[PDB]
């Protein structure tokens, strides 16, 4: 017998102060009792467990359903923490083309892999006796038990270490390490390959590894967690959008993850619409309708999953560009690619919860977005293709008061631009009417006064119902914009409105805010000045709307 | 030679922070640094029984292009034991010149504590998840570490001994990585004691804090004054009247009597010019009960002021500023915000460290977002402070201008 190389145990401890599991076992059926003795008797034989003596005091419940399930879900809460890596798959945008492919799956991962002989008691299981009139028969495991949750983090580490100087030694090729799978590339001829994979799968075989002997079990297109991996291409599987005139909490999350699934490779989804109703969530039993908006949304969400799209792979050689479309209510979509009209991959961003925003803000945090994945996915920064004019982006980042930064771009002219909105003047302008507004409301009737005095002797007071100090100071600047020319310097104390104004919004929750934007527009020259309150400075007139 | 004991406060578990993306060439940097330090037993190879990690990536310092190794060890600074103290040099600040070494190689001498190395385990990442990524710990003293300085201290002590007793004038302060030495010499003497030091260090950035002071609350001097001049005016003093305690505007706000257009020429009274004089005499003094509390934390306010420009203030205390300033350096970041704020960062941290021995909490004028996503492309420094980001505008910027 050619001796097979050992692989070192990883020690395991539990958690501090805690002890191994002790459950009392569940009573089975004698039909379920046969079935269990017969598969631990072999696995008793194959040697992944072993009988033990009446010492052992820990104990775990086992099931029958014929297949054998032990319950590992207290030992679970009490074995230590361990290091997964497994956060994060790889995506098939950022694999790199290769001649020729092989998957393999390695057969009894888990009972490949030797445990920790100290950590063995632990993991004692009983199978109960026919009317229970002996005592039950008494096993351990030694091997990583399937359910447990050290063994996988075992298995990779122990994968690892093993695949490590073959990779080493074989630099023309490429292996990636998944779980029970391994994934093997490389650009070398036919015959070349299926003898490096022959050659792999006997250095595993070195350590006791198995591997598919015949044709393997997987050919192209393979379906891997969601995806299609064809040879020159890859995709999403297809697309399933349950149809029900009573939809429920539960069913909109489903259909908002499968859209936001699909989204990855199909351009111009959009699940606004049907998120907004996930307010009020944590109930998932209910009914809620849908408004044109989403009917009209999910109509053209069915339109672009109408026809299969496909993404290419990765070329390291050409550069990586991703373009940015804005589509409307915070929404924004982008394409990832290479060469013209073939995507590596797409995606969306939506705008975040704010009261006030503008577009440029939002692109920002797209291109952030964006960047972050492309880092993850390529381990690169794109190039960007942006619709907003070089100009533009200057005057942005130039004025504004926050520090920003987009990395390397270019100007595409793909309506709608982004665009800003309104400038404020640096100074006082000449020329211009000066309006001092002012306002103010009462907190317990309700009942406020905005308006304006200014230097030619313009004047105005209108007296509100139902509103707010903060909202009185809004409807003043508001009144002050109504009412003046083209050019106009305003003078304020709100210093709630003037952060507001400085935060340079273009849309927002409040229909007062819109409506001055709306204003500011239309406007050539404002110049916004900020006084103190109740300083005794003339012209600032509270007294004219505390009436 | 001999390894300390050395455990973490009670009731704290390791740190387990995620390690972010990196991008190809600082991966394998990383990868190129790691596996020399494991030929040399600085690092080891650790299994899956190791569930701590602490996030790890690649710089490169001034003058170099060599890739360097930077740990983000804050997790585990706050984490590990306070170590006991040496009361900070009140006259590193005070003197003339001051220039900072890196002594981080010295620490790879110094085993680390066996039962403790479990705590400074970190990953290097693969693109995409294709392999699991490459985890070490460290066996010796691992820069960046709190531990490290206050373990090599009674080494760095016997080393800095011959040196100390040559020149009494010299004074030689330890913070992290980092040794600061301060002195009265010439720039050219300045450089051959240092180039001596190092030597000295070996067979084992030129900052000059005389140049940096506080800054004074300035009121402009015109011969005539606009309304809007006189407004702006009014709104600073009220501002400082939270800061000093005799301002007063009354006689200033008189003169904004009547709604008069923003860009008339108001000619001030003798009541308005003697009020603004007193203003001027009240802001000339020093700040009233202005302290330092070591048990305290310092905070670092940063404004944008635009055209490269950058102010800054340090405090406890609201309106208690223990330090002000004004950073407008260029160099290479004309284009790039993101840039200039974290140099800007760098040098506050710096000099707060060399005049308070600590590093404060900065309130940064960005996007959290933004500077998560940029902030180490342009770190240079061993250490790294801890930040908030503050989303609206202050109304205090062009005061400070
Ligand atoms: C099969 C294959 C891979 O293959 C690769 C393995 C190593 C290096 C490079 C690879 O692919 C580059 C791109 N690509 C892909 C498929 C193909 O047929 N041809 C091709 O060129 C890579 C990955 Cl993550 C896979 C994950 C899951 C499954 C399954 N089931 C198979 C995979």
């Amino acid at each position: 017998m050619v001796p097979i190389s050992p692989i070192e145990t990883v020690p395991v401890k539990l958690k501090p102060g805690m002890d191994g599991p002790k459950v009392k076992q569940w009573p089975l059926t004698e039909e379920k009792i046969k079935a269990l003795v017969e598969i631990c008797t072999e696995m008793e034989k194959e040697g992944k467990i072993s009988k033990i003596g009446p010492e052992n005091p820990y104990n775990t419940p086992v099931f029958a359903i014929w297949r054998k399930l032990v319950d590992f879900r207290e030992l679970n809460k009490r074995t230590q923490d361990f290091w997964e890596v497994q956060l994060g798959i790889p995506h098939p945008a950022g694999l790199k083309k290769k001649k020729s492919v092989t998957v393999l799956d390695v057969g009894d991962a888990y009972f490949s892999v030797p445990l920790d002989e100290d950590f063995r008691k632990y993991t004692a299981f009983t199978i109960p006796s026919i009317n229970n009139e002996t005592p039950g028969i008494r096993y351990q495991y030694n091997v990583l038990p399937q359910g447990w949750k050290g063994s996988p983090a075992i298995f990779q580490s122990s994968m690892t270490k093993i695949l490590e100087p073959f990779a080493a030694q074989n630099p023309d090729i490429v292996i990636c390490q998944y779980m029970d799978d391994l994934y093997v590339g490389s650009d070398l001829e036919i015959g070349q390959h299926r003898t490096k994979i022959e050659e792999l799968r006997q250095h595993l075989l070195r350590w006791g590894l198995t591997t598919p002997d015949k044709k393997h079990q997987k050919e192209p297109p393979f379906l891997w967690m969601g995806y299609e991996l064809h040879p020159d291409k890859w995709t999403v599987q297809p697309i399933v959008l349950p149809e029900k005139d009573s939809w429920t909490v539960n069913d909109i999350q489903k259909l908002v993850g499968k859209l936001n699934w699909a989204s990855q490779i199909y351009p111009g989804i959009k699940v606004r619409q049907l998120s907004k109703l996930l307010r009020g969530t944590k109930a998932l039993t209910e009914v809620i309708p849908l408004t044109e908006e989403a009917e009209l949304e999910l109509a053209e969400n069915r339109e672009i999953l109408k026809e299969p799209v496909h993404g290419v792979y990765y070329d390291p050689s050409k550069d990586l560009i991703a373009e940015i479309q804005k589509q409307g209510q915070g929404q924004w979509t982008y394409q990832i690619y290479q060469e013209p009209f073939k995507n590596l991959k797409t995606g969306k961003y939506a705008r975040m919860r704010g009261a006030h925003t503008n577009d440029v803000k939002q692109l920002t945090e797209a291109v952030q977005k964006i960047t972050t994945e492309s880092i993850v996915i390529w381990g690169k920064t794109p190039k960007f293709k942006l619709p907003i004019q070089k100009e533009t982006w200057e005057t942005w980042w130039t004025e504004y008061w926050q520090a920003t930064w987009i990395p390397e771009w270019e100007f595409v002219n793909t309506p709608p631009l982004v665009k800003l909105w309104y400038q404020l003047e640096k100074e006082p302008i000449v020329g211009a009417e000066t309006f001092y507004v002012d306002g103010a409301a009462n907190r317990e009737t309700k009942l406020g006064k905005a308006g304006y005095v200014t230097n030619k002797g313009r004047q105005k007071v209108v007296p509100l119902t139902n509103t707010t100090n903060q909202k009185t100071e809004l409807q003043a600047i508001y009144l002050a914009l109504q009412d003046s020319g083209l050019e106009v310097n305003i003078v304020t104390d709100s210093q709630y409105a003037l952060g507001i104004i400085q935060a340079q919004p273009d849309k927002s929750e409040s229909e007062l805010v819109n409506q001055i934007i709306e204003q500011l527009i239309k406007k050539e020259k404002v110049y916004l000045a900020w006084v103190p309150a109740h300083k005794g400075i003339g012209g600032n007139e509270q007294v004219d709307k505390l009436v | 030679i001999e390894t300390v004991p050395v455990k973490l406060k009670p009731g704290m578990d390791g740190p387990k922070v995620k390690q972010w993306p990196l991008t190809e060439e600082k991966i394998k940097a990383l990868v190129e640094i790691c596996t020399e330090m494991e030929k040399e037993g600085k690092i080891s190879k650790i299994g899956p029984e190791n569930p701590y990690n602490t996030p790890v990536f690649a710089i490169k310092k001034k003058d170099s292009t060599k890739w360097r190794k930077l740990v983000d060890f804050r997790e585990l600074n706050k984490r590990t034991q306070d170590f006991w103290g040496i009361p900070h040099p009140a006259g590193l600040k005070k003197k003339k010149s001051v220039t900072v070494l890196d002594v981080g190689d010295a620490y790879f001498s110094v085993p680390l504590d066996e039962d403790f190395r479990k705590y400074t385990a970190f990953t290097i990442p693969s693109i995409n998840n294709e392999t699991p990524g490459i985890r070490y710990q460290y066996n010796v003293l691992p820069q960046g570490w709190k531990g490290s300085p206050a373990i090599f201290q009674s080494s760095m002590t016997k080393i800095l001994e011959p040196f100390k007793k040559q020149n009494p004038d010299i004074v030689i302060y330890q913070y992290m990585d980092d040794l600061y030495v301060g002195s009265d010499l010439e720039i050219g003497q300045h450089r051959t004691k240092i180039e001596e030091l190092r030597q000295h260090l070996l067979r084992w950035y030129e900052l000059h804090p005389d140049k940096w002071t506080v800054q004074p609350i300035v009121l402009p001097e015109k011969d005539s004054w606009t309304v809007n001049d006189i407004q702006k005016l009014v709104g600073k003093l009220n501002w400082a009247s939270q800061i000093y305690p005799g301002i007063k505007v009354r006689q200033l706000s008189k003169l904004l009597r009547g709604t008069k257009a923003l860009t008339e020429v108001i000619p001030l009274t003798e009541e308005a010019e003697l009020e603004l004089a007193e203003n001027r005499e009240i802001l000339k003094e020093p700040v009233h009960g202005v302290y330092y509390d070591p048990s305290k934390d310092l905070i670092a306010e940063i404004q944008k002021q635009g055209q490269g420009q950058w102010t800054y203030q340090i405090y406890q205390e609201p309106f208690k500023n223990l330090k002000t300033g004004k950073y407008a350096r260029m160099r290479g970041a004309h284009t790039n915000d993101v840039k200039q704020l974290t140099e800007a960062v760098q040098k506050i941290t710096t000099e707060s460290i060399v005049i308070w021995g600590k590093t404060p909490k900065f309130k940064l004028p960005i996007q959290k977002e933004t500077w998560e996503t940029w902030w180490t492309e342009y770190w240079q420094a061993t250490w790294i402070p801890e930040w908030e980001f503050v989303n609206t505008p202050p109304l205090v910027k062009l005061w400070y201008q």
